[PDB]
């Protein structure tokens, strides 16, 4: 009932910029966490970034600070991560999750990822 | 005297209401909407399909079980206009049973406890009430509740539950609650009977755990049974808007029980220290036992044994001549020696 | 940030054996540890959340553990759906790290 | 319906009377006979039926008066807290029997179930013997005022007979608890805590089945129109006070078990230090004396060898003044 | 203990020695007193005007109490209720007197027991009665009062008169509150500061006489409950203030009964801790010596052995090192001991 | 002494209590044009403040000198029984209402480090009219924040009226409860490590003395509740007007003292059972010494007995190498002894 | 004016003074050429590192008008944390811990805040801090605080000493993870001295914590001149930081007294064992003992002289009771 759709993955010169849009089914995108998650071609998965539709804050990943930007329409219920000034390192397949709360100790919090989309692949060569 | 804003954590965004607890298994809402001579009765998930009977002229029960869905209470908050301090506290679990009071609803936190025979542990699952004035409003932590009697009550039309408002369905719901700490104080008394009887046969550090936790699992009962008496006696005492006058005499009714169940538990926790102090008797008798013999020997050897070290002495001049002969002589001071202590001991019934 | 090192990286295990996966956090991380499952080609599934409590919808085999700043994943009884890479995940911050993942294969 | 718990089969035995003030008529009956005293307008009636496992007579008095039948599924079990109801009309109600045994601490169970119809009381009785002798033998006695009233005394009477068994068997209790305390006093042993347990698991049952006959007689007291007014009052407060007193006698009883249970550890507790000091005694006088015998019970070559005449006398006497400071400072230890 | 018949009206008492009967009447100018044995003399004040109060000591016979009760319209069941002194203190209230039970006791500190007396108070019209079984009495500062003319007792009708009894009779039982404070002071200086085996027998007992003291405290308040909570019929208005204040009093004392059991619950528990530590100073005494004179007998016994090849038959003056090296090793587990804090 | 008056009239004004080495009246007359403050020993002083329209708070520290609880008695119509019962300084925090005033009692408590003792002091409160009577029987009081706030306008209490300055005195007294009860905790925190690391007599003699302190405030607590109760829930004498979810935050802080009160007990009730494992686990181990010794030194000595009898033509005759065989054998079981008590987790 | 603390080694004078678009920072030892930085309307701190350092400290304190009680308030390092408010500044004392993992010990180092006109005092015992987040935000322009006053200062500074504290709850929370598994599978008297060092840390820590939420309060619900009405959000994030680390230094005493409370159970039983063991070993040997004792003596025309080799039937004999005695132990259910 739930789904997560990511769109606008493709080839992009290095130094260029695209826009990736999550749009997400089943649920209100301002209830839960939106991440953007990243697996380079053979490799491990990598956290991007991080949205919370209600109130905006973000959390960029140390790599990528600066240079991505992600944002969260709730009147379109989508979540958009704006790619900037590409390398040739950022070549992957990008996943869009939704993340709950879940609660450790009184001073400690955790989040989890429940639902993932099938990923869009973005190749950033010649 | 507060403006009651949200709580403000750490490590969270300022605006994101978290579900504390560890139940994520089910999510379903119940809702039962009874009249006169009617009602309807249904289980959804499409928190929408319920939103309309907020204004309904008949009294409706709303039960949402499963509050990990923050969205769903979220939004349920806000359509019936609910503070978000209030959804809060729906959704921390970590907290005690309380009464709280608004111009508009009403806001009661209860506690549910199941007690396994086998495991011998006490578990608690939180429920939020809230009565508005034409709904009644149920958050449950997990499937699985007291509240089955309420139902049938609703459905075959028994009692005059379906002949008064809301305030008559939140009377019945917390009455339920109550009579189930019944069947758990009849449950924790028979754990206490077996429990009791090991500890006479046999002593050991099993029982001790027993006991300990079941120590703790009563001073949890009593940390979570006064905020229940303190709850009913401001519900009858304080008189909300919201409830009808004609109701108040029968919330006082269950606020008895509730004293009784506290005087109850008053006995239990004496009982069980007793208990306690009943095994370091038993364990203690079998260390005094072990003791006794310890003495029995000891002093029937010790000293005796000194006299072998008088004749260990490697002098000249001893008195060897005798009587017969003195090997013989030592060994009747012994015979006699070990007799009358033994027969001491044993007039003294050891 | 916090470093998650998972050992061992392509552990090789036949069907019906216990299988164990370490992950040791750079960091002290308080419990806020997360288990993914990814078979090739596709999304990666959720299997442990708070290192020990178990997702609801999946298997009871696959357990989690954790000991100081250590978390084990354990597989009692694998099955031939259960070969896959396995990835931690630390929450303990806003700037969440994953493991390099663990291949299980089949011997 | 049909099913009961039945511990035990017993001759099913049916009695009918009816008292009036000039005399009193009574028949003693196996099978059906006592259909005629129903709804007789007679003066009031007594009928006991002994028995449930011949249910027939239930069902024969199920149709004669149907009123609320369910309540004899709550008849058929026995392991159910006492209520009350507070129906017009009749009033229906269960009640619980105990014996004593001095033998050993066994509490036999049994239960009494009565009704109250028009000038009539009918009651399910489990086994042959009661404790309701008196009523019947004030009633064959011709004695007091007690054929006075309609139907409503003569439960006060039954009520009255369960109380003054109550409070004999309190009673036996209480010498019960003097006897354990006596035996306690004199020679403590292991059977004491069992007997002590035994008594307070006695206690906890007497409790929980007089609180539920507490709120059911507080819940009569309270408001009854079938009952006569202002012609019973004062007997029911009395027997409300006789319930009070039961439950604080009970109270007592388990704080005065519990002490004797406390007492009971001081004692083996002293008796322990008492051992532990009597062999701490006897090794601390007799160590170091077989330590000075061994350092003396060598050869060598050149020990000093003394030529004292009775050196062995000296050296006891020096094995007396060690024993010696060895007492006295025990006793002023007070040890010994 | 027997019901068979109802309201048999026999008196159930281990005292029987005497018996008298004191009148005394009392206004603003007029103070009569007069003690007697007769019944008859109290044949007038039913119907005076000026209140009256009878005392009837050395209830032993049944015919004085029938005709007071039949001389004043009383029920038998009453007539019988003080004569029970096996029975828990009530009030009873109707249409023309009122029927109240009391208990006085009284301590001793030789046998450390607690003697249940019975008196009943009955406020008919302008007279009160009390029906006692014991010589010897508390009412004396109300006597006091009501001779030398002190208070307001005389101002006041009989309902003041019964508010004094009450009250010198709930006053005593602060004094009997104050001795078991005392005696529970010793007992427990004595149990933190010596043990003994019979000692817990001691607190065991007085643990009853606590109970004794609750099984009438608890009721004795409650009926003085009632004294304030509606008193319809009789004792006038303005008085019941007092029995508020007797009312508190009663509350007063049944809390320091309280405090004083769970002092008592407390008093074994420290006289366990004391015996412990005893056990443990013998064990500790035990251990250093059997450590001491142990490997010392040992090495004794290895040198008593029986071969013609040891060399420390004085292989140089072997007797002194071998005592010396023995002593040194004594005196350094001593040294040890001492270290651990063990002497 | 509990009764301490056993031949006395009902009405009888006399101070039970051992407190009567001060004496004091002070009065801060204040409103919202200007507030006045007065000091004073004198009985005539505080008459015409019967009487004002602004609302006053005589204060009278000191009742042993009854003279002028009579007056004030007197002056304002007060019950003989209200009066004896303000000077009887043993009995229990209570409310009573009448026509025209209320009669509070409470108490006020102290403790102390050096002598761990408790302390209770008397306080009577008269709210009539727009006026409350303070009485007490010591100098040194909690009410130092209320004097502030009258003094310079910190809060609300100079606008409104006597009610107000009923709840700022009774909030000012739960505080001084509060930080009683912190002290409260860390005493039972340091008691409780005592008792862990050092097991001696003076301990059980704190630890009962700190039950008996206990006790006693719990007692004296639980009708606290009662009379905030019974000032929140009505008001009988229509006096407090609208000052109601003030005395509603003082029960709920009521009811938090009773909480912790009643941990606090559960503690102390642990504690003794703690003192008493911790003195067996002592026994425990010096008796673990002793067995070590014991078992090392029995056996050993035996077969010293065992070589050492009197015979002839016993075996190892004349040996040459037996006596180094009998002391590596006894060498070789010592140290078989100690190694499996080592494995036993004896050593 | 005494130092009670134990550092008396290192002083600096670090003075940060910034404003919307400039910035000095610099660490001397002289406090004549430090000051006057109070004068200038830019809002300024000052860090004084030794309190060891009394009369520097009383001279900035005489410079400043500052009453000596704080001054010897500041001196006393054994403190609880505190507040007060007088018409020219605001004086808070508050504290920091450090926790060492390998050795879990917890240690503890006195802060005074000093919150004059415009500008703060800072007074710390030794160099090592955990205000250099504010620091960087300073230099960097990272967040605020150069637009704000000198109350955001202290709402930041205050909440690193926050941030420091849920540090170190993490740092107890995984000792806890580790310690209560360690005893519940393999109990001995390191996990009983590990478990009461834990005690005795979070006893401190509760009793540093609940001081410090009371001063929070006092900050942010009491209405100063000195803080400014639009800082108050910001102190009642950190009271509210300041409850997550009271409940959760609350579950974690409780889980530890559970601990201790399951460990004391079986100290019934090791005494049972010792029992045992002594008994056995003393009723098997003491009558062997004795036996050799009686074949021991010297006696002269004693019977058993010379009877079928006596030494091996006295040891055959005495064997044989031992035999029988240890029967009977194995019979009886001891060993
Ligand atoms: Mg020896
Ligand atoms: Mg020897
Ligand atoms: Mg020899």
């Amino acid at each position: 009932e739930v789904q997560l759709v990511e769109s606008g993955g493709g080839l992009v010169q290095p130094g260029g910029s695209l826009r990736l849009s999550c749009a997400a089914s089943g649920f209100n995108v301002s209830y839960y966490s939106i991440h953007w998650v990243r697996q380079a071609p053979g490799k491990g998965l990598e956290w991007v970034a991080s949205i919370s539709s209600s109130s905006g804050s973000t959390s960029y990943a140390d790599s990528v600070k600066g240079r991505f930007t992600i944002s969260a329409d709730t009147s379109k219920n989508t979540a958009y991560l704006q790619m900037n000034s590409l390398r040739a390192e950022d070549t992957a397949v990008y996943y869009c999750a939704r993340s709950y709360w879940y609660y450790i100790w009184s001073y400690s919090y955790g989040n989890a990822m429940d639902y993932w989309g099938q990923g869009t692949l973005v190749t950033v060569s010649s | 005297m507060e403006e009651k804003r949200l709580s403000a954590k750490k490590g969270l965004p300022p605006g994101t209401l978290v579900y504390t607890g560890k139940y994520r298994e089910d999510f379903e809402i119940e809702v039962m909407n009874y009249s006169i001579e009617e009602f309807r009765e249904f289980k959804t998930t499409d928190v929408e399909s319920v939103l309309p009977f907020r204004d309904s002229s008949t009294p409706t029960w709303i039960n949402i079980t499963g509050i990990h869905r923050t969205d769903v209470v979220q939004r349920v908050g806000e359509f019936f206009g609910i503070h978000p301090l209030v959804l809060e506290d729906i959704l921390n679990v970590h907290q005690r049973p309380k009464v709280e009071f608004f111009e508009n609803y009403v806001f009661i936190v209860l506690k549910m406890f199941t007690y396994d025979k086998n495991l011998h542990e006490l578990e608690s699952e939180q429920v939020s009430l809230i009565l508005t004035k034409n709904c009644v409003l149920m958050f449950q932590e997990k499937i699985g509740d007291v509240f089955d009697p309420v139902r049938e009550r609703i459905r075959y039309n028994r009692g005059i539950i379906r002949k008064k408002r809301a305030d008559y369905l939140l009377y019945s719901l917390i009455d339920a609650l109550v009579d189930d700490y019944f069947v758990l104080l009849e449950k924790i008394d028979d754990e206490i009977d077996v429990l009791e009887e090991e500890v006479l046969e046999r002593p050991e550090k099993e029982t001790v755990q027993r006991t300990h936790q079941l120590k703790r699992n009563l001073v949890e009962l009593r940390k979570t049974i006064w905020p229940l008496r303190e709850v009913l006696s401001s519900l009858y005492r304080d008189v909300p808007p919201l409830i009808e006058k004609e109701t108040v005499p029968y919330f006082r009714d269950v606020y008895d029980h509730t004293i009784q169940i506290a005087d109850t538990v008053e006995t239990f926790r004496d009982i069980v220290s007793g208990l306690l102090d009943v095994y370091l008797s038993s364990v203690s008798n079998k260390t005094n036992e072990v003791m006794k013999v310890l003495t029995i020997i000891a002093t029937i050897f010790m000293p005796l044994t000194f006299i072998a070290g008088i004749y260990g002495m490697n002098f000249e001049y001893m008195p060897e001549l005798r009587w017969k002969w003195g090997y013989p002589v030592v060994l009747a001071v012994m015979g006699v020696i070990a007799v009358i202590m033994v027969v001491y001991f044993k007039k003294k019934k050891w | 940030d916090i470093q998650m090192t998972q050992s061992p990286s392509s552990l090789s295990a036949s069907v019906g054996d216990r299988v164990t996966i370490t992950c040791r956090a750079s960091q002290s991380v308080s419990s806020a540890v997360a288990w993914y499952q990814q078979k090739p080609g596709k999304a990666p599934k959720l299997l442990i959340y708070s290192a020990s409590s178990l997702y609801s919808g999946v298997p009871s085999r696959f357990s989690g553990s954790r000991s100081g700043t250590d978390f084990t994943l354990t597989i009692s009884s694998l099955q031939p759906e259960d070969f896959a890479t396995y990835y931690c995940q630390q929450s303990s911050s806003s700037l969440i790290t994953f493991g390099q993942g663990t291949k299980v294969e089949i011997k």
